[PDB]
């Protein structure tokens, strides 16, 4: 009957769906490898899926995935047992390095445009109009790390022009050298902004911009994930 | 304790955003509203413009002539007294014509006739809406993606006050206009096809009804929680992948082995949710017309 | 078994429990001292329901279920064959839980991102305890939890509901079920949003963020913005189901008559409460 036959369609037609929603995600990361970075023997029962093209805009180019894989940058680590399955550790300073919970990706050394081709993250400084409208502001706040000591001060705010967002805090060091810290990984408060993933002495340690008017895609990756990362291997100096 | 993200510690404004142009036809956008500071603690602040359009007015008057013609029909029940109108307002209600009037329009209007035009307006307000969202689409040489899947939304909509109805042999069927008038039809109509539990298509509909609230909760979550990488660019993610997208495929990785992309997860979303009203669409056509207890289909299935 | 930039983030450390004993993956599965919790209780709480299974007589899963114990028992402990089961099988599904969440809280520390992810999942672990545990106990006996059975569930559903009469009436339900539905159309919305946007029309360039804004606000007036929307969904979510447990928790204990009878303040409110006409007198 009817209904005993849309039921039997649908189970048939829903397989397929998974199976179409499984390879599309698995443009990026595959194939699969070994830890020592030689193709994996076993790479499941789904297949790579069709080439896709994406045509970025303004010039950008385009993009091809899946496409070859690379980490373009290397990696300190060293293996700590003769089997698959176990931690590698960092052969330095994990932080200086770029590994674990501050690992960074080799993006684009470009920063991104908005839909009209300017530059989507400006110092505010620079941005024409932009105020802070509600919250504390924090232009002028001294900043402090996870070991309750001052390490800056807040000299402004980097927004995101097209969503109309603040995204970095730029910070002057000691040296009158400036950083850039994520928002999101700052706290805000009535006469300080506080810090949790790092130790004032790990601020000089974050990465540095080229142009003082613009972050490219690569330098926000490096920059978050070398704070990110302060939370793990920070610890030792962080109190509280 | 650390910053969770879910309001903003500082807002931040500048000179109002007109917005992109392609081949919008900048003559029918409106002006630029107020900023809410409200609404910028958890989103954007701006408001407007909004673009209306030949289409778009259609919609608008049609959708208020809609809600119109009912709330005069309570007003009616209401005895034009105020305080019976809003004591009783979740009782009131525009039910159908009789079984009698099948599917005429002969009907009068205390009987049925009122709900005919009420219907037939609100017919008009959702298709011409429906146009409005793959034309503004098309202005801005974005994908149909939106208008897709609102036509699984209308499906259900249609089949319940509509294609059932016609089916069956009557306006009848359809579903009367109230706050709980409404509720008793759903609970009814179960009671009437052997308790809809039953039902295959009820229960797959469910299944995805469930899985939306489980796949947003962990997508957004997991959005927040890459954040600090700068996750919720999810567009220049999918052009080229930072950590925001590595860490976010590999936590889910290592907690249930398998995984996602920045761009497929929007697949999964979209399918998850539009299979929603998609299966209950058949689940409920299916009810009265070819199937008229579930529970005894459930025995045979045939 | 890896991921092509996956062996940069296999770094040591993360760990709540017994430093690095547990610290290592099996496939791509992260394991730590609660990847071994879990296990545990799952493979033991699998084994009682076999074993329940037996006891029933028959080896369907579309007839197996393990049923509480009776309201007799009260909350105390019932005998394995009657109620007894399932309340050791409840104790592990509850330890498999608690253990599932804390081990993404590692997976968190590992990988240094947010715990919003095992925060959101505790709210769908509250709805649980609240249907096996908060309720029944307020409640005074497990008899009212609900049976561990694909159909036998279902079955709970529909007399539990309408023992209250139309459930539809319970106030915390309607606001629940708004929630839900919302939800689903935020995602709609959410998926189709970001796909119209990397794939747009044919030939053309992809668009951005930009003409996303740009396009809710011709459409609706408004735009709630890239970050927003992950916010709103994760509210929207977490908020359908606190009303869920809510709706629960005080139907039985703090109102057991008939839903629909609760509306009755409203309506009997002096002011209106004589006036003639109307749906009410
Ligand atoms: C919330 C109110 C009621 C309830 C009301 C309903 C109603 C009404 C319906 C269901 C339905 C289902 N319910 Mg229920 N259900 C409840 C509580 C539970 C609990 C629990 C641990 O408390 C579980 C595991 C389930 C599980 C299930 C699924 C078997 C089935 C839905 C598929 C789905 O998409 O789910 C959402 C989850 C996902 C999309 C993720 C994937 C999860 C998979 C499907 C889980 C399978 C579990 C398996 C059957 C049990 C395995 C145990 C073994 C020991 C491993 N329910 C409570 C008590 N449930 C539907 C059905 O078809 O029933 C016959 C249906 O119509
Ligand atoms: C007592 C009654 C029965 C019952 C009877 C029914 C019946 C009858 C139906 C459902 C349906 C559904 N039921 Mg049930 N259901 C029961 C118990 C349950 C339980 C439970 C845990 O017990 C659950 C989880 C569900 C879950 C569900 C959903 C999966 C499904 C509706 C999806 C949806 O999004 O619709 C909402 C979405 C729409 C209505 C889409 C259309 C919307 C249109 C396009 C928009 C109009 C907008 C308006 C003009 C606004 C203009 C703008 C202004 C600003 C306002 N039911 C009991 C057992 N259920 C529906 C279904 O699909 O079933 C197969 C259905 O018909
Ligand atoms: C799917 C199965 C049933 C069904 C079962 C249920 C059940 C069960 C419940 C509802 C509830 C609601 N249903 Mg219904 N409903 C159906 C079909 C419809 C049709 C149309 C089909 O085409 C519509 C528009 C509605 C609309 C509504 C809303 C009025 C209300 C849910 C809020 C929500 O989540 O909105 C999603 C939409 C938006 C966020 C945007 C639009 C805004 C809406 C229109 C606002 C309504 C406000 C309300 C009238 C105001 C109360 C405030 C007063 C001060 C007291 N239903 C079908 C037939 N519906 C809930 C309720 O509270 O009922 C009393 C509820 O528990
Ligand atoms: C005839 C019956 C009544 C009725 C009676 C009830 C009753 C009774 C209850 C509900 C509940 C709910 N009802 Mg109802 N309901 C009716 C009609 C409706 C209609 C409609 C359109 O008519 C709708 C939309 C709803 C909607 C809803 C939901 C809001 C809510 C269930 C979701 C939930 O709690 O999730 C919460 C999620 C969970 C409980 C799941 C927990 C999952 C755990 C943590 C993990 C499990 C993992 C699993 C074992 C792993 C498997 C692993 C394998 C590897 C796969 N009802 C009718 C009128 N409804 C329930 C509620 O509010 O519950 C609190 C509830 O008890
Ligand atoms: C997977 C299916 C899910 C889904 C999807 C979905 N809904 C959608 C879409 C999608 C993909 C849209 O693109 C469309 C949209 O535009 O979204 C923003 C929409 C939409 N889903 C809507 C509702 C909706 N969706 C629901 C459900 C669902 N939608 C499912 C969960 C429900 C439920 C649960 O019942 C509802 C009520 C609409 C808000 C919207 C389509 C709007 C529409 O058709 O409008 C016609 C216009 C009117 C009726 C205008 C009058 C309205 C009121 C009667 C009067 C008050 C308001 C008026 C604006 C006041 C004017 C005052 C004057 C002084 C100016
Ligand atoms: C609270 C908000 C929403 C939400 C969120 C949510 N769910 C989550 C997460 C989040 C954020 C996860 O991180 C976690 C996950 O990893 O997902 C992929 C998960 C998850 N949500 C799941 C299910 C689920 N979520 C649901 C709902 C929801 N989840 C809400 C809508 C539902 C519904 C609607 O019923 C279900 C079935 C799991 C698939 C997964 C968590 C997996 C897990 O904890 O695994 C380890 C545990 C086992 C293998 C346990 C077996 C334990 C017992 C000993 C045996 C069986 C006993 C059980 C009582 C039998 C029930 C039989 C039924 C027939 C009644
Ligand atoms: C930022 O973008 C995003 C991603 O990526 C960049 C993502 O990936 C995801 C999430 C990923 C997806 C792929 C979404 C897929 C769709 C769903 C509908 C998922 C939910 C449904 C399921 C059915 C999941 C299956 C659930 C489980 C638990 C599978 C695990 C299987 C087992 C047998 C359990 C393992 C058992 C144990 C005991 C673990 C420890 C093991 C030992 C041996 C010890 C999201 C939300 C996202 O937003
Ligand atoms: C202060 O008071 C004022 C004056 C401002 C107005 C007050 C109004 C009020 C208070 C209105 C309240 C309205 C409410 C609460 C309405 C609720 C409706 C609900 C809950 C549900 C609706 C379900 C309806 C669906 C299933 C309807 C589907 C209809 C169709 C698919 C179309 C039907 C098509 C027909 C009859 C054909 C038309 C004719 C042709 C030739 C095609
Ligand atoms: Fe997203």
């Amino acid at each position: 009957d009817l209904a005993s036959l849309a039921i039997y369609s649908f189970w048939i037609f829903l397989a397929g769906l998974i199976y179409y929603l499984q390879t599309e995600n698995m443009r990026e990361g595959y194939p699969l490898e070994n830890e020592d970075g030689t193709p994996a023997a076993n790479q499941g029962p789904f297949p790579l899926p069709k080439p896709k093209t994406f045509i970025l805009p303004h010039g950008r180019g385009t993009l091809t995935v899946p496409g070859p894989e690379s980490e373009d940058r290397p990696i300190a680590l060293a293996r700590t047992a003769v089997s698959e399955g176990f931690p590698h550790a960092p052969t330095g300073d994990p932080m200086k390095d770029g590994v674990g919970p501050a690992s960074w990706v080799a993006r684009r050394d470009l920063p991104e445009l908005d839909g009209h081709g300017h530059n989507k993250i400006k110092p505010m400084k620079a941005a024409a109009g932009f105020h802070v409208s509600a919250g504390k502001n924090p232009i002028g706040l001294p900043v402090r790390g996870c070991d309750l000591e001052i390490a800056g001060k807040v000299v402004d705010i980097w927004v995101d022009i097209p969503e109309q967002m603040a995204r970095f805090l730029e910070v002057e060091l000691k040296d009158g050298s400036t950083r850039l810290l994520p928002m999101q990984m700052v706290k805000v408060q009535s006469n300080r902004v506080h810090v949790n993933a790092l130790s004032s002495d790990l601020f000089a340690g974050i990465p540095t911009i080229k142009s003082p008017t613009e972050v490219t895609l690569l330098e926000e990756d490096k920059i978050c994930g070398y704070v990110a990362g302060g939370l793990m291997y920070a610890a030792p100096k962080r109190k509280s | 304790a650390e910053y969770q993200n879910i309001f903003s510690q500082v807002q931040v404004r500048g000179p109002a955003d007109l917005g992109m142009d392609e081949d919008v036809n900048l003559a029918n956008r409106s002006g630029v509203g107020p900023f809410s500071t409200l609404l910028g603690w958890f989103g954007n602040a701006q408001l407007g413009p909004i673009y209306l359009g030949s289409l778009g007015v259609l919609s608008l008057f049609s959708g208020l002539m809609w809600f119109f013609t009912i709330g005069i029909w309570f007003w009616y029940q209401a005895g034009w007294n105020p305080a019976v109108f809003l004591r009783d307002l979740f009782f009131f209600s525009l039910e159908p014509p009789a079984p009698e009037y099948g599917l005429s329009f002969a009907a009068p209007l205390k009987e049925g006739g009122l709900w005919l035009i009420a219907s037939f307006f609100m017919f008009v307000a959702v298709w011409s809406w429906w146009g409005r969202t793959y034309l503004r689409a098309q202005a801005l040489g974005m994908g149909k993606h939106t208008a897709w899947a609102f036509l699984s939304a209308i499906w259900l909509w249609m089949v319940l006050g509509f294609i059932r109805p016609i089916l069956m042999g009557s306006w009848s069927e359809a579903v009367p206009y109230g706050i709980f008038s409404h509720l008793d039809w759903t609970n009814n109509f179960s009671l009437v096809h052997g308790n809809l539990f039953y039902n295959p298509f009820h229960g797959l509909s469910i299944a995805f009804l469930y899985g939306s609230a489980l796949l947003f909760a962990m997508h957004g979550a997991t959005i927040l929680a890459v954040s600090r990488f700068g996750g919720e660019r999810e567009l220049e993610q999918i052009a080229d992948r930072g950590t925001a997208a590595e860490r976010a495929a590999l936590f889910w990785r290592w907690t249930m082995g398998f995984n996602a992309t920045m761009e497929g997860i929007h697949r999964w979303a979209i399918w998850m949710a539009v299979l929603v009203t998609l299966t209950g669409g058949i689940g409920i056509l299916l009810s009265g017309t070819v199937v008229d207890n579930w529970y005894v289909w459930g025995q045979n299935h045939g | 078994a890896l991921l092509s930039f996956e062996r940069k983030y296999r770094v040591p450390g993360g760990t709540l429990v017994g430093g690095n004993l547990f610290d290592f993956w099996v496939g791509p599965f992260y394991v730590g001292f609660f990847g071994v919790a879990t296990f545990f209780f799952a493979a033991l709480g699998i084994i009682l329901i076999a074993w329940s299974a037996v006891l029933q007589g028959t080896w369907n899963p579309q007839l197996i279920s393990v049923y509480p114990p009776a309201l007799e028992y009260g909350l105390g402990g019932a005998p394995l064959a009657k109620g007894g089961l399932w309340q050791i099988i409840t104790i592990c599904a509850t330890g498999a839980f608690v253990s599932w969440a804390l081990r993404e809280v590692e997976i968190c520390r590992k990988l240094g991102i947010g715990y919003h992810i095992p925060f959101a999942f505790a709210f769908a672990i509250l709805a649980y305890l609240t249907l096996v545990l908060f309720r029944p106990v307020m409640m005074g006996a497990w008899g009212y939890a609900f049976p561990y059975g694909i159909w036998t569930h279902l079955d709970w559903v529909s007399n539990t509901g309408y023992t209250y009469g139309n459930f539809h009436y319970n106030p915390a339900h309607m606001i629940a079920i708004s929630f839900f539905f919302t939800n689903a159309l935020a995602l709609a919305l959410h998926g189709a949003l970001v796909l119209s946007a990397a794939n747009p029309e044919k030939g053309k360039e992809m668009r951005t963020p930009d003409h996303e804004d740009t396009f809710f606000r011709d459409l609706v007036g408004y735009s709630i913005g890239t970050l927003g929307i992950h916010r709103l969904g994760l509210l929207l979510s977490l908020s359908a189901v606190f009303f869920s447990a809510l709706c629960m928790i005080i139907t039985g204990t703090i109102w057991f008559d008939q839903w629909v009878d609760w509306w009755q303040w409203w309506v009997k409110l002096p002011w209106w409460a004589n006036i003639p006409g109307g749906i009410n007198g």
